[PDB]
């Protein structure tokens, strides 16, 4: 089954399972393997796996990480993914002193929105957009990864899981425990991430739920090096009201992206 | 508001409409299963409804499990004594997919009256996943209904519940309902429920949305009307029992309209 693949290094640990860099000995292709243990005497195939796999098979987009194969055994489940060279978090940390060039930031946001709009177009909330789950290559692309916490919603939405996106990227409607939440929560996240690409540090790095709330109230009322256009979109991505908040689809039509290109990222 | 997803509902509707065609089980799969029948399936689907009630699961969860079952049985020959194991695995899988709090596996072993072992349920789970090739995000009657409810002017709780109830009844009878798409079953169900309570028709707004008119919905309406009329005499009874409750406003206790009216 996995005879063809050769492990190179450990990449890390997502919402579930373990990820490895690996090479197909026959084709030469470099992949990432998400290894999932089962769990046979208990409790079965985890719902995180079931959801990521079912959804990612459907979603086929240049800005969503590509699921290549699903390899079964009796005890192990191996997801075969396209490999990407690093994540936005390490890239930002790598770019703490130099800065990230603006046309690159514009590109990454443009792509992230394109990928996210495609998610929302297909009744899928991601619910875990943090820079660690956003992957970049050397060609210039950025992709949404780890759909372990994703959910296929209905229209209209109903009450979903509360314990849902990591604190720093959590939208106010989740923080205050509103019975309904929707596509806006993903926008909020990309909003925090947009800001993070500019300053190269988290926008609301809260220590607790209360602190998270207060940090949000400070800023938006109760990002200096960005142009007039950029700020407009940002504040529309970070509206308190989820109804007022911009949709990804509408965000792609913002004047901010009028002059967008697709630069190759500085650094390896 | 944003919860009704205004920038995406059209896009989403088209995709569900496109996917329900690809998640559709084969129409005459029961003719090719040498050991199991439509009647047997009805017992099973009705039993799942009981399971759904006991563990207070979402109706969406029920609709998914039924889709999982029909698709599985559309490709795998299953003996009578294993039909329930499939069904149990389907419910588990659907729960894990859909529920915030799916019942633990032990609870699925319990309701099968210990006919099967925990391991058997677990192995069937993986088997179902393989046969369905992990494609579990199937569009359901419910996902369409819930969109159609947005076209009520204004909203009526008796209607919604009755619409839910009729659509649910269709899951029981593979003949005829296997040959209608979830979106169509939902459409007929919605008309039939609306007409019963308020007295009005499949709205014009939902004609431009779906491209369905009563003339396109005719065959389905007639079949669903039949089922509605006959419901108290049906062998399977759990759906009527479920929908007598204040939870669902007791819409199963309502009298079905004698006729519908439509021809020259
Ligand atoms: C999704 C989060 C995941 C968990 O560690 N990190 C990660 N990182 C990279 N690559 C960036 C990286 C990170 C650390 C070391 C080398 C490369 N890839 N490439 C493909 C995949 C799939 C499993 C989605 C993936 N997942």
């Amino acid at each position: 089954s996995m005879e063809n693949f050769q492990k190179v290094e450990k990449i890390g640990e997502g919402t579930y399972g373990v990820v490895y860099k690996a090479r197909n000995k026959l084709t030469g292709e470099v992949v990432a393997l998400k290894k999932i243990r089962l769990d046979t005497e208990t409790e079965g195939v985890p719902s995180t796996a079931i959801r990521e796999i079912s959804l990612l098979k459907e979603l086929n987009h240049p800005n969503i990480v590509k699921l290549l194969d699903v390899i079964h055994t009796e005890n192990k489940l191996y997801l075969v993914f396209e490999f990407l060279h690093q994540d936005l978090k390490k890239f930002m940390d790598a770019s703490a002193l130099t800065g990230i060039p603006l046309p690159l930031i514009k590109s990454y946001l443009f792509q992230l929105l394109q990928g996210l709009a495609f998610c929302h177009s297909h009744r899928v909330l991601h619910r875990d957009l943090k820079p660690q789950n956003l992957l970049i290559n050397t060609e210039g692309a950025i992709k949404l990864a780890d759909f372990g916490l994703a959910r296929a919603f209905g229209v209209p939405v109903r009450t979903y899981t509360h314990e849902v996106v990591t604190l720093w990227y959590r939208a106010p409607e989740i923080l205050l425990g509103c019975k309904y939440y929707s596509t806006a929560v993903d926008i909020w996240s990309l909003g925090c991430i947009f800001a993070e690409m500019v300053t190269r540090r988290a926008l609301f790095p809260g220590d607790s739920e209360i602190d998270q709330l207060f940090r949000i109230f400070r800023t938006l009322g109760t990002v200096p090096p960005l142009d007039e256009d950029g700020r407009s979109l940002l504040s529309q991505m970070l509206h308190y009201d989820p109804n007022k908040r911009i949709s990804a689809k509408a965000a792609l039509a913002h004047p901010f992206f009028q002059d967008v290109t697709k630069p190759v990222p500085h650094l390896r | 508001s944003v919860n009704e997803v205004p920038d995406y509902h059209e896009d989403i509707h088209t995709y569900l409409r496109e996917m329900e065609v690809k998640c559709k089980p084969k129409v005459g799969y029961m003719k090719k299963q040498p050991d199991i029948t439509n009647s047997m399936r009805a017992i099973l689907v009705d039993w799942l409804v009981e399971v759904g009630e006991e563990y207070k699961l979402q109706n969406e969860t029920l609709h998914l499990a039924v889709n999982y079952i029909d698709r599985f049985l559309s490709s795998m020959s299953v003996l009578r004594g294993k039909l329930q194991l499939v069904g149990t695995a389907a419910m588990l899988l659907a729960s894990k997919f859909e529920e915030i709090y799916p019942p633990e596996v032990a609870e699925f072993v319990y309701i099968t009256d210990d006919t099967y072992t925990k391991k058997q349920v677990l192995r069937m789970e993986h088997l179902v996943l393989k046969v369905l090739a992990f494609d579990l995000a199937a569009p359901t009657i419910n996902q369409f209904l819930t969109q159609y409810f947005l076209h009520q002017q204004p909203a009526n709780c008796k209607v919604e519940s009755l619409a839910m109830f009729l659509g649910e009844l269709s899951l029981i009878d593979a003949d005829p309902y296997l040959k209608y798409l979830p979106s169509v079953i939902a459409a007929a169900a919605f008309h039939l429920a609306l007409y019963t309570v308020t007295g009005q028709s499949w709205p014009e707004s939902l004609v431009q949305k779906t491209g369905y008119t009563l003339e396109t919905l005719k065959p389905c309406l007639l079949d669903l009307h039949q089922t509605y009329l006959r419901a108290p005499q049906h062998a399977q009874q759990s759906i009527r029992e479920k929908y007598k409750n204040s939870k669902y406003h007791g819409v199963s206790l309502l009298n079905p309209p004698e006729t519908l009216n439509v021809e020259h």
